[PDB]
């Protein structure tokens, strides 16, 4: 209750507490922190929230340097505290404004502590929600991405290993739904189609697979959002071609466009070839058209490809419908 | 240095230097002349650039003259006065009867060659041919008649193919209804614009003025009246767009040349008379290979029926033309044939153009206003996506609001934050 | 002896029918397969004739003894280049052995197969191959069917080995021969629409070996016809390295005819890739070798354009 | 028939026709005026075209209504106007402001004779006001010169400085260029093998603006020039020597010059400085303070009688640049402008550029015959081979007493012999 013991908390957390002393202290903190009057976490403030990131900061610095690690408890006990502190428009508010509070965030998302990149994979998503500011999904993501670097791993690695059948139920729900979180709020059709593509690329598919049998109702509400923002950038992309047909309707005027695009780029190569292949179509008037249509298909089938992902462009059969 | 090249080669024409004073301490003096020196620079060198009796009558030019034709022409001087005789047009072509014409001795040369027809084979080469020729009665008169009935088939389709054209011109026009159309529609059009002007109320304007209609054009310079017109006729009445196809001749009759015309019919009606007047006057002939008279008043005959049919035909399309002045009311004397056909002819291509150029604003119209409906659909979608968006939390008002991380997740885990 | 030649020319002329005829031309058979070919000659142009008005006669009408007696005597006949000469100049003589391929009758089909067959072989006149196909096609017109069927009806299962092996040769006979490369292709391919591919399948299980050599003839050649067809695209690479000719080249070809409208709309399609700088070419990349597999199919036939469900591999072969 | 438009309409201003003298039974007469009015074809066509204070005592009449609309867009205090030109306050004045005074000014005598009547000031109208206020500012037209110049100087030093610096650059260029003198020597040895034995033979060097004639010489077949041929050369032999047109980046600058005009520009600002040097040294002696020209019109004068000579000196070098070239390619700098020279040289450089290109495009398409020819052998070669090999199964010509010949054939196609 008291409006002191907000700024003794700020103290103790400066004074190098470790183990199960820091720990029985952030327990009371995540305590105070839920209990109090939004106007007690102000108190707290910035230079609270600064404190709680310091130790996080050199806890999960302590546990790069280590091999076996009974710090997961501290670490996990300062998320508890944040989404605390973060249970109000101020706290939220205040975070965003941290310069490392949101890679601190990612950098808990560790699926050997399940529970802990749960909690923290919440956060992120409720982040990625947020309305103001902009782009927040992009923000969580360039964190990602910083991780990434150096860690040294691709940064939907944690994600994926989040998903793979050992896994509990849980951790998977709270994977799928930060891709969700992170994909579903872009406005930009290119950029949902990217990241999809890009989890894709590390295995994303086959995994779908397995969790679509589960039994479990947060699971199918998470593959429900995924599949259908899926559905609908096919159904985007479908328009593009339409109006592509409807603008472009005069072979050098596209000739000259598509030019312009593959230049000096590793696609013009490809390019040629494709335009040679077809000097090669058999020169008979029943087939010719006939190959230029089965072509066509072909053609079709891969730049539209279903689900708002790119083609596998390592998967080496195709099928072509007709 | 010096060469010695085998072949002579063409070479640069330039203005040279010699060392001596041209050169001093220059670019020049410093040049070593071996510098560039192959033996197969100069062969690939020379490979592109080498560069591989007596006269009894006749005057010293006539008697020349005639020693290269007929050196070249070839042709026993008996054969040559038979062929001419006989009109053998087995033998006979323009080109051959027109040297003829041109390398022919004078007359009076021909006369003091035919007195000297004792002493044959002692004369000149160029001089046998000029007695041989001494013989033939009434020489340039016969070349000349033979020279135009070889002539005369090729100048008639000269004529008749544009007396034609202009025919067909003529009545194409005074036949097309659609052309109708289109000045009914103009003068319409016209009317209006000119209300309370003095050129309100017209009858009808001058059909030259077509090619005009273009330079009206409306306020901001985007469009004509001839757009105007051609775009009602597409909406309104697609009918009249083909009135181009009506008038098949037009442009054959602008390309035509009247006066031409009325003196390549004047020459040949002359040219008849000319020939008429030597087959009049021609002495009875001696021998039986004198097949002119005969042959020349047959083909007087068949001329004079030829340039009559041409002649009719040429005062009807005469006729034809100062009727359509009559009835699209002009001057038929103040502007040749051509130059009407010409204007008219201009017009119908404008008229395409037009066309054309309406179908491109109209499409360019279209990408203007679908891409508008694309881009205001789209900022209404995303207006729509964003306000859904604060529908979750409304990061503005109550402070002292505790759950409002809870609110999010509860709606990250039940969908309702994704729409 | 050769009294009796004038006389066959007679008998045959005669309108002996049924059994009558039959042992008339059982006989011309052994006069044919046994007397030197200066008898032949003796029989000669006329008789031929007259083998013809009556095979003629038949087929237009248990005929089966007769036309096919009158099919081992020609084969006899022809079996001098006199005879062979002398086939040819007539004007309805490849067309009447055509005619006698009925898969109803294996071994008739059998005997006219291989004379059809060899007519094909023969180094002169150009082309015979050509003129086999004509009377294929012309029957084929007057009976309502695919010129080819009747051989691929003999292809299939319960029929003899002989006439298996008799219809995959003759289908040789036609293709191999050809000068042109685009010839070949053609046939191939027409074959293939009939359902040649999956009959040759049936056909690989056999045991046989004059099937097995009729098998790799006809493989093999389709190998060296795709063998060819990379040849013209190497070629293609190499006179073709502008973009602007080769797009003009396209555009002439398909240009009013059935082949415009898809060619655009790929061409439109291609302006759908993702402009993202990796996976661009690897969109185009992959459209490459998709359409690499369909334009130089595998083994000289056109691909099958009426499966639903086309398969494309784009992985290796040999390595 | 009438109409009555509201809006007056663009027209078309032909020449109309009347029913009276000048219809009689043409086309006109048979029309049917209402055959296509609508409501709505004179409303589109409306849309797209319709059509939408006191006595003078001193200045000319003129001169006072000039001033006075001057005086009305300008607006500001004729005291204050006569500060700025005092003090030469440069936070107001301006190129335009400073240009419209000049324009605007009375002449000396009108202001002298309304200095005269500064008494009457209120009772004068706007225009003479202004005119008595300046009346007063002693030297104003001088004054008004020299502080324009100086409004100016800054930009004028700048039309002359880029140019004497790109010849400068471009004469530089090219008397360092080896990769061009080399292209030179080349010339001459081929030029004097080519010219062996003619006047030109053994030339010591030629004149450097012949090498836009290079290409005027043709070969035998005028499939070849010089030129292309010299670039040939290069290109198997001497690459480097392709490298000069870029070892010339300036010429083109310098070839769009004029000397005349950097000549007289800069003695220009001689004068103009000399003319506003003796403008402060006549100067009366300030009477206030405000008049600060004396004072900023020497501070000036000095710093532009500075920059005027560092231009004069690289000037002076510039041109002493191209009378060294002159020497040094052996020239007359003083019969040819520098412009002429580099336009001339400029000139080269894309003629070589342009041969070398035209000289590929002609090995490829020689390649392309070539292949093309040796493929067309091959397959007229493939065809014999397997022709040869079709006729060792038969041939249809030899002996006829063999039996067996279709046996023969049929064990071929048996085994696969006969394929
Ligand atoms: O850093 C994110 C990112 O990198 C880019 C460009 O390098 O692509 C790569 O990074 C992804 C993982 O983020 C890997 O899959 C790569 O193979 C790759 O080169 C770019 O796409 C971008 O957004
Ligand atoms: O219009 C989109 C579209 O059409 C479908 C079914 O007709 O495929 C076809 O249309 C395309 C391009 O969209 C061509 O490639 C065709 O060959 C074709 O019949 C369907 O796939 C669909 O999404
Ligand atoms: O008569 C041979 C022949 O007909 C053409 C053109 O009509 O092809 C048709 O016939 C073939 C078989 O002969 C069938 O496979 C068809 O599908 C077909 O339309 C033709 O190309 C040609 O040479
Ligand atoms: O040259 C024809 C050809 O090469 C193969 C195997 O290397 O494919 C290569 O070349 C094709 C185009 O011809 C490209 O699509 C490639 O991606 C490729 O590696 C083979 O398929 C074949 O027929």
């Amino acid at each position: 209750e008291s409006s002191r013991s907000a700024m003794m908390y700020i103290q103790e957390l400066r004074s190098g507490l470790r183990d199960m002393h820091l720990l029985s202290c952030l327990e009371s903190l995540r305590v105070s922190l839920n209990n109090n009057p939004v106007s007690w976490v102000q108190t707290f403030g910035a230079e609270g929230l600064a404190s709680l990131l310091d130790i996080l900061k050199r806890l999960h610095d302590e546990k790069e340097e280590t091999s076996g690690n009974y710090d997961s408890r501290n670490q996990h006990e300062i998320i508890r505290c944040l989404k605390a502190f973060m249970n109000n428009k101020f706290g939220i508010k205040t975070m965003l404004e941290t310069e490392e509070g949101i890679l601190l965030l990612v950098r808990a998302m560790d699926p050997a502590v399940p529970n802990m990149m749960i909690d923290a994979a919440k956060l992120l998503s409720a982040l990625c929600i947020l309305p103001q500011p902009e782009d927040m999904n992009e923000r969580v993501l360039e964190a990602m991405t910083e991780r990434a670097e150096m860690d040294e791993v691709e940064r939907f690695q944690p994600l994926l290993d989040g998903l793979k059948s050992g896994t509990s139920i849980a951790l998977k729900v709270g994977c799928l739904q930060l891709i969700n979180a992170l994909i579903t709020p872009a406005e930009e059709l290119d950029f949902r189609v990217h990241i999809r593509s890009e989890l894709m690329r590390l295995g994303l598919h086959q995994v779908l697979q397995e969790l679509r049998e589960i039994e479990n109702e947060d699971m199918k509400v998470q593959l429900c959002v995924f599949d259908e923002q899926g559905d609908e950038d096919f159904f985007d992309l479908k328009g593009r071609l339409d109006d592509i047909r409807m603008e472009m309707d005069d072979f050098g005027e596209v000739f000259q466009i598509i030019l312009n695009t593959v230049k000096d780029s590793k696609a013009e190569p490809h390019f040629l070839s494709i335009l040679q292949h077809l000097l090669l179509v058999r020169n008979d008037y029943e087939a010719r058209p006939q190959y230029y249509k089965l072509i066509e298909e072909c053609v079709s089938q891969i730049v539209l490809h279903k689900n708002g992902t790119d083609p596998d462009f390592k998967c080496r059969h195709l099928q072509i419908d007709i | 240095k010096v060469y010695k090249p085998e072949v002579q080669l063409r070479r640069p024409n330039w203005s040279k230097f010699v060392a001596e004073d041209l050169s001093q301490d220059c670019f020049w003096t410093k040049v070593k002349e071996d510098r560039f020196e192959n033996n197969e620079l100069f062969a690939k060198l020379t490979l592109a650039f080498s560069a591989q009796k007596e006269l009894k009558v006749l005057d010293s030019k006539t008697a020349q003259n005639l020693s290269i034709f007929l050196g070249s022409f070839r042709m026993p001087y008996q054969e040559i006065k038979n062929v001419i005789l006989e009109v053998n047009e087995a033998v006979l072509t323009e080109s051959m009867i027109q040297n003829l014409i041109k390398q022919m001795p004078e007359p009076e040369q021909l006369k003091m060659l035919s007195e000297l027809k004792e002493e044959y084979d002692d004369l000149a080469e160029s001089e046998q041919f000029g007695v041989v020729m001494g013989t033939v009665p009434r020489l340039r008169p016969r070349l000349n008649a033979i020279l135009f009935k070889l002539q005369f088939s090729e100048q008639v389709e000269n004529i008749k193919p544009e007396i034609v054209s202009v025919t067909a011109a003529c009545e194409e026009l005074r036949k097309s209804e659609n052309f109708s159309s289109l000045l009914e529609l103009t003068l319409l059009v016209g009317n209006y614009m000119n209300a309370g002007s003095r050129n309100a109320g017209a009858f009808g304007f001058n059909i030259s003025f077509l090619c005009k209609l273009r330079d009206t054009k409306s306020a901001d310079q985007k469009m004509t009246l001839l757009h105007f017109l051609a775009e009602l006729c597409e909406n309104d009445h697609p009918e009249v767009l083909k009135f181009p196809d009506e008038l098949a001749h037009v442009e054959k009759a602008s390309r035509v040349s009247a006066e031409n015309l009325q003196k390549s019919l004047d020459q040949m009606k002359k040219q008849i008379a000319d020939v008429e007047r030597d087959v009049q006057n021609f002495p009875a002939a001696t021998d039986e290979k004198d097949k002119f008279v005969e042959k020349m008043t047959s083909f007087v005959k068949d001329a004079q029926e030829q340039y009559n049919k041409l002649r009719m035909m040429h005062s009807n399309m005469e006729t034809l033309y100062k009727e359509l002045g009559d009835y699209f009311v002009f001057d038929p004397k103040k502007l040749s044939v051509e130059e009407f056909f010409m204007d008219l002819h201009n017009f119908r291509n404008m008229f395409l153009q037009a066309v054309k150029e309406n179908q491109k604003r109209r499409e360019t119209e279209e990408k203007m206003r679908r891409a508008k409906l694309a881009k205001e659909k789209a900022e209404k979608e995303r207006l729509e996506k964003q306000q859904k968006r604060e529908q979750l939390i409304d990061m503005n008002a109550e402070g002292d609001e505790t759950g409002v991380m809870d609110s999010l997740l509860e709606a990250l885990q039940s969908g309702a934050a994704f729409r």
